[PDB]
């Protein structure tokens, strides 16, 4: 009638083996689609072993040079007066504007962090935004 | 065609940084007698109670202001291989959105 | 008979037969919050290859691999619908149960978002009736039940040799799912997008099956 | 068992005609109450169990309600919830839940339009509703 073993192999592997054996005389309709279009990974059962020892995960942290600049702004001025809005795909945050002007300012050849940070704050003040320093 | 990596860099979520103490606006999508299910654009929905002042104008689709503390509440207990999520988020009400 | 073989084998020779590549894109998925995931603590071990990275303890699903998987999933879903196949929507989540139930009604296919009985797919003759035709495809919009365990239908379907196309979050087990689609299954915009994509995929398959049938009828 | 019910329906009508013929009454008005008093006379069963006495009634009332065929010749279930095990109960639940959302949506629209034309009709105490 069929095979009900989950761990032997994929559904494709068992179906074509039974058909080749001669027990299943009616080819399932989904089988033809599978041969033409195979998935990226064949569905083979594998036991979720727990990781022991010095082995760690290979997932990398998502960090950018922008994040380093954002840390200084958040540490000094805290959260900006503008309210973050995640519904707008093209939203421009106050911190993001600070980073963008920070990148443009450092293209002039300035290396000192203090000069870059102070001038960016003064430049933002010229645009009308509020940068009340925390503490 | 814009590469997926470029999309994350300019996304508002990445620009937020740490989720603690961030002023984020949200929209209410479900109303109970005392609980307001608020969606702030994050993965899950935060729950807050109706304030005693101007409580009659908190209706479906109304925009409010939130202070995110944890993007997703999740902790680990002993004897648990995997952390037990709460499928919610932690936030507080600072008032209604000033249109 | 031979023409019946012709109509069945006609769509097998074209990869883009249903023109599904225009339904979605990387930008479309990104605005639906499909690239978000659970915390780093709940990251299942088998979902490591599908993760682009972790952002401050929050896993980010690589949409480039999602688009590749979703393209095959929709393509596979349409073909089994083209061949007059039974499609079942299974999702044990008490926030989209009504939406998924209504989605299947519009497509004309079946849905099961209620409590799943033990001997349903395996002991079908006793549960349903003497002669019952088992579903030819199962769609999982959520592979986990309300107690954070893998759904029974995932294991039972593999026993009965029924292909499953299921959205797997960052804490799911895509081992037994033949067409996994790594994405987000919690945010309402994400779940709504997946249902609509499967809505048009089924409707196009149903319609284009009828159009070719009309051409066959006037052939002879 | 659709045909078996149909056979019972036609012969009961024929049987009723014979009962009216021997009773010497008008067959056009041989009501069920007349059938019961006729049967209780022709077959005088003295038994205390009321359900054990001879009966001849409408086969629809006698035979229990039967499930209809749930699938066509190709095996496709007719209803869209057949694979939940209980199609009738869950379809009722699905429709009932849908009405609540429509009422909630309709009430939400009415609140937007600032109109409250509905009233609570749940209280049916004088009629004695359960
Ligand atoms: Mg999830």
């Amino acid at each position: 009638a069929g095979s009900r073993l989950e761990t032997v192999g994929s559904i494709f592997s068992r179906t074509r083996d039974l058909i080749r054996a001669g027990v299943l005389k009616e080819k399932p309709l989904w089988l033809d689609i599978y041969n033409a279009f195979p998935p990226l990974r064949e569905p083979v059962f594998r036991r979720p072993r727990l990781r022991y020892g010095k082995a760690k995960a290979a997932v990398q942290d998502i960090f950018y040079h922008e994040d380093r600049i954002r840390a200084k702004f958040y540490s000094a001025y805290g959260s900006g007066p503008k309210a973050f809005d995640l519904f707008n795909p093209n939203f421009k945050s106050t911190c993001q504007r600070f980073v963008e002007k920070y990148i443009e300012l450092q293209r002039l050849g300035e290396t000192d962090e203090e000069k870059l940070f102070v001038e960016a704050g003064k430049a933002l003040l010229a645009e009308g935004v509020t940068l009340r320093r925390v503490g | 065609v814009e590469s997926f990596a470029s999309m994350l860099r300019h996304s508002p979520l990445t620009q937020m940084g740490p989720a603690k103490n961030k002023l984020v606006i949200g929209q209410i999508f479900h109303i109970v007698e005392d609980d307001l299910y608020i969606d702030f654009g994050g993965k899950f929905h935060c729950v807050c109670k109706r304030p005693e002042v101007d409580g009659e104008k908190y209706q479906k689709g109304t925009r409010v202001r939130l202070r995110l503390l944890d993007l997703e509440l999740t902790s680990r207990f002993l004897g648990a291989t995997t952390d037990t999520t709460i499928l919610e988020a932690d936030a507080v009400l600072l008032g209604l959105q000033e249109s | 008979n031979d023409l019946r073989d012709r109509i069945l084998s006609e769509p097998l020779k074209h990869a883009d037969f249903f023109n599904l590549k225009e339904l979605f894109s990387v930008r479309s998925l990104f605005d639906a919050r499909v690239h978000l995931g659970h915390k780093a603590g709940c990251r299942h071990r088998f979902m490591e290859p599908y993760l682009f990275g972790s952002r401050l303890g929050q896993d980010i699903i690589d949409l480039e691999q999602t688009a590749a998987h979703l393209q095959l999933a929709l393509n596979f879903t349409a073909h089994v619908a083209y061949r007059e196949g039974i499609i079942l929507f299974v999702s044990r989540h008490r926030q989209f149960a009504h939406l998924i139930e209504t989605t299947a009604r519009d497509c004309g296919e079946y849905a099961h978002t209620r409590y799943f009985k033990g001997g349903l797919l395996t002991n079908a003759p006793l549960l349903l009736g003497p002669g019952v035709r088992l579903p030819d495809l199962i769609i999982f919009l959520h592979t986990l039940n309300n107690v954070f365990e893998p759904h029974v239908a995932v294991r039972d379907a593999a026993k009965m040799n029924i292909p499953t196309v299921g959205i797997v979050d960052t804490n799911c087990n895509p081992a037994l799912i033949t067409y996994p689609v790594p994405g987000n299954d919690d945010s309402p915009p994400a779940v709504r997008l997946f249902c609509r994509l499967f809505q048009v995929a089924i409707s196009r398959a149903k319609e284009k099956r009828r159009q070719v049938e009309a051409l066959y009828r006037l052939q002879g | 068992t659709v045909d078996f019910i149909k056979k019972q329906i036609e012969e009961f009508n024929i049987g009723k005609r014979h009962l009216a013929n021997m009773m010497g009454e008008d067959p056009e008005t041989f009501t069920q109450e007349d059938i019961d008093r006729a049967i209780a006379y022709l077959f005088p069963s003295g038994l205390f169990e009321k359900r054990a006495r001879p009966i001849m009634k409408h086969p629809e009332e006698i035979f229990p309600k039967q499930r209809a065929i749930q699938w066509g010749e190709d095996g496709r279930p007719f209803h869209f919830l057949f694979y939940t095990g209980k199609q009738s109960y869950y379809s009722l639940m699905h429709d009932t839940y849908g009405k609540l959302l429509d009422v909630e949506k309709h009430h939400n629209q009415l609140r937007a339009k600032d109109l409250l034309a509905e009233k609570t009709k749940i209280l049916k105490d004088p009629i004695g509703s359960r």
